[PDB]
RNA sequence: GCGAAACCACAGCCUGGGGGCCAGGUCGUCGCAAUGGUAAUUCAACUUAGUACGGAACCGUUGAUUCAGAUCAUUGGUAGAGCUAUCAUCUGCCGGAUAACGGCUGAGCCAGAAUCCGUGCCAGAGCGACGAUAUGUAUAAAAAUAGAGGUCUCUCCUGUAUCGUAGAAGAUGGGCGAUGGUUGAUGAAACGGAAGUGUUUUAUUGACUUGUCCAUGAAAUUCCAGAAUCCAUUGCAUACGACUUUAAUGUGGAACGGGGUAUUGUAGAUUAAGCCUUUGUUCCCAAGAUUU
RNA sequence: UUGAGAAGCUCAGACGAGUAGGCAGGCGUGGAGGUUUGUGACGAAGCCUUGGGCGUGAGCCUGGGUCGAACAGCCUCUAGUGCAGAUCUUGGUGGAAGUAGC
RNA sequence: ACCAUCUAGUAGCUGGUUCCUGCCGAAGAGCAGAAACUCAGAUCAGUUUUAAAUGAGAGUUUCUAGUGGGCCAUUACUGGCGAUGCGGGCCGAACGUGAGGUUAAGGUGCCGGAAUGUACGCUAGAAAGGUGUUAGUU
């Protein structure tokens, strides 16, 4: 069938089969968000919509929290279009690296002599002309620019300190515009909240939650309704129009098996494949949907911050 | 005259005639490279080869024009034998013209040309368009790359012709060319 | 630890035609996509509209049926957690080419179906980027055969052409004429990304030069032959492997001591176990073994 | 001209599938008689051998290794004389299989 | 029931039956040989002409083995299969070991040895329908 045969995704990150259709007319931006499937909450969204049956009805549905905020944007990777497919013309990151990125590039970072990009960083810093020449070649030859972007696994609260690198292509913008955006975002921390507000239907993807002797299969939640960005660092993660009072998206006393996300989440009204702390692959829709229901935003009135583990109703 | 490596421009050639010419060369110990395989031509209307392929679709089903020609040569060789498999490895059929091959002379096979073998007005199909309809999706970029190579090669020809003008003028300038021109050179 | 026996021409990929015959089927990171599978389905109501002509239809809107993929915020079940419920929730598209059929000029085009192929989704066999470590192997425009190129004019009608081609397998010298040609080694700068691994411009250095004409030598070869893994550790994972983690002197982790957290429950104990979390404590630390 | 093992030598021409079946000539084994002034501890027989040779073949000759006591050619005699099979007889040894199993 | 002889009980039957080369060779009374005789000055014939041509040397008495199936095809006959491999895929061809030459059948785009030969033509291919086509008749 479509999803059949069943096969758990070996890669923790939900490698996107496709990406949103880039267009040079649109500003140089991204079309992905590195979620982490933090948890869920009954974010009551008052669906203020005349004609609809659930007019102004608070939709107390699961706001599937997915930790997604500042993710280390290292550099860019060239991608030239070839008669045999899409070939990576080059891969030029920024001079500045991170221990999490180095840990990701290896498997025994502490055991290893931290040689990851040792001379490469020196070449990037000292031989900047060579980096510029390669960048100039990338801008003049590569058809697409895959903006390299790691994660904040070591930065945000997580046992894994291997930054989830993602070759997020520059969604839109010309070759010069994509290079300039990559240069601006060189050695930066791409914030998922900055990329998108997560206040409407999204194209979140990623592996499912490993049940046992299945799950953990790469999926793509089409038209995944996103309630709001669950900023775990901010006390107002679950604070909404009616709830407010600096409510925390995590359950009172910490979410089950995920606690409180050290950074912003991608809390989405509905389901999201993946267990607690399992890295998600939220992204923009490849196609376009001008549906009135999708266009109309459901006003998030209240939310749920109950100490679900235990007294599933004790919000405070 | 035979040599070790030949590059054949497959445009305007019939599939069967060119493959049969290629197969006989391969079994003779000659390494053969066929370029621009998506410009190959097939006798008969488009639907005829189209129903032939979809019948084949109804074994690995390969859509690329270069691998369409490769199958044609393969059936014309003793593939079940070590001799045939050795010959097949000597054939490099590619679509478009790779840069390693666009700087070398390309020969054509008169016994396989469509102009010399098809009556005028006869309907004929193109492998590239047929492949693009059965699943191949790279003809846009292949065509675009063809224009860039053709433009670059055209500039090279103009530069070569401009350099040729000087020596051509200097040919008759030297009186030796007319002193003993009776030798026929 | 002990330990048979029956049986065994020979052996074990499919289709067709006449089980073997014939013809076919270094490590690691980030990516590419050959190919295979594929998915959505139906109905009701409202607005159209009591209108067009008793009574529609286009569009739009609101919802339901079946099916598919996910999730456990809430509710129920299970003995708080976890699991789970068409008992709970979320999600489930647009391009091309078409058939019937209707048109355009008069074959070649247009319109056209829940059909077909793609977009998308699922799997990833072949590959990409990045990090640390052989007899002279000569010849590059495009498109047409019911036309092209170059400057109203000219050429094509194959390469039987063009470049290089004499030297004891390429020796040793002299003169005449031009600033040549062929190069080996340095120094460079411009170009080539589709598989660019090659194109030039050169500034030198070291050679040869048959461009031309002369001077010596060939012989008896006397007729061909610094990482990864194990141990340990993590639970986003788990039948076991595998995976995610850390894990090799510091948010170091591992353990507890816990706190918080709740449950049941009448406040208490468990107190994360797949509840959180710790300015708390101690322990130990590539430690060895193993493969490249 | 020597070229009569007259059962020898020499000339010519034609011909060549083959089951049942018929005819002929040969190869081999155990023992017998005769014979080779036969072979043998300076190594018989046997066995092994990608060593060599002869014959269309059955088969024979031989080198080397191993071995340690007998053997063979030729002319006749004789027979318990020639094996791929008989779910052959006897012995030995396999795959099944370190499986089923205790 | 058992045990030992009779017993190597009873065979139209089952399974098996051991070296080589050569020559002849069926059947599917006849067909095959051996001796003996009588022999180009002799008779014959899977033959044809006429109401002789041509090929072959012709026969006899005697014995002594094997078989008296069936199948295919053209017209009960005729062949062929069977005891028969080889080239082609029924057609061709009757076989000692070889060298060379040349062919039959079938073939010469490639697999595949061999002309992507030459020339003339039509357009899936190796009861009647069609405003599909090409040559002609009335």
């Amino acid at each position: 069938l479509g999803f059949l045969p069943r096969k758990r995704a070996s890669r923790q990150r939900g490698k996107v089969k496709a990406f949103p259709k880039d267009d040079a007319s649109k500003p140089v931006h991204l079309t992905a968000f590195l979620g982490y499937k933090a948890g869920m909450t009954h974010i009551v969204r008052d669906l203020d919509r005349p004609g609809s049956k659930m007019h102004k009805r608070e939709i107390l549905e699961a706001v599937t929290v997915i930790e997604t905020p500042p993710m280390v944007v290292v550099g860019v990777v060239g991608y030239v279009e070839t008669p045999r497919g899409l070939r990576s013309l080059t891969t030029v990151w920024a001079e500045h690296l991170s221990e999490e990125v180095k840990r990701r590039f290896y498997k025994n970072w502490f055991k290893s002599k931290k040689k990851a990009f040792t001379k490469y960083a020196k070449k990037y810093a000292e031989s900047t002309q060579s980096i510029n020449r390669e960048l100039e070649r990338i801008k003049k030859y590569c058809s697409v620019v895959r903006v390299l972007a790691h994660t904040q696994i070591r930065k945000t609260p997580l046992a894994q300190k291997k930054a989830h690198l993602m070759e997020i292509q520059v969604n839109g913008g010309s070759v010069a515009d994509k290079v300039e955006w990559a240069r601006e975002h060189f050695e930066k921390t791409v914030d998922i909240k900055s990329t998108f507000e997560q206040n409407e239907m999204i194209d979140v993807i990623g592996v499912t939650r490993g049940k046992g002797n299945a799950g953990y299969m790469h999926r793509t939640q089409l038209n995944s309704k996103i309630y709001r960005i669950g900023a775990g660092d901010d006390a107002k993660n679950a604070s909404t129009d009616f709830d407010a009072t600096e409510k925390r998206i995590t359950p009172m006393g910490g979410f089950v098996r995920y606690g409180v996300v050290e950074n912003d989440f991608v809390m989405l009204n509905g389901a999201t494949p993946g267990p607690v702390k399992r890295v998600l692959t939220l992204r923009k829709s490849l196609l376009t949907h001008t549906s009135r229901k999708a266009l109309e935003p459901v006003s998030l009135k209240w939310i749920d911050t109950a100490s679900k583990f235990g007294h599933g109703r004790f919000q405070t | 005259e035979f040599q070790k490596v030949v590059v054949i421009d497959a445009k305007g050639h019939l599939l069967g005639r060119l493959a049969s010419v290629v197969a006989k060369q391969l079994l003779g110990g000659q390494k053969v490279v066929v370029v621009r395989c998506e410009e190959l031509n097939i006798s008969g209307h488009f639907f005829r080869n189209k129903l032939k392929y979809l019948a084949y679709l109804r074994a690995f089903h390969f859509r690329a024009p270069s691998r369409i020609f490769q199958k044609a040569v393969r059936g014309m060789l003793p593939h079940k034998t070590a001799r045939g498999q050795a010959a097949l490895e000597h054939l490099q059929a590619v679509e478009g013209i790779p840069p390693p091959f666009d700087k070398q002379k390309r020969v054509v096979v008169p016994a396989a040309l469509r102009v010399l073998r098809l009556k005028p007005g006869r309907k004929y199909c193109t492998v590239g368009r047929l492949s693009s309809e059965v699943g191949w999706k790279y003809n846009d970029i292949v065509a675009k790359l063809e224009e860039r190579r053709k433009v670059k090669s055209a500039a090279f020809y103009q530069a070569k012709l401009a350099k040729q003008k000087k020596i051509a003028s200097a040919k008759e300038a030297s009186p030796v060319n007319q002193k003993l021109s009776q030798f026929g050179y």
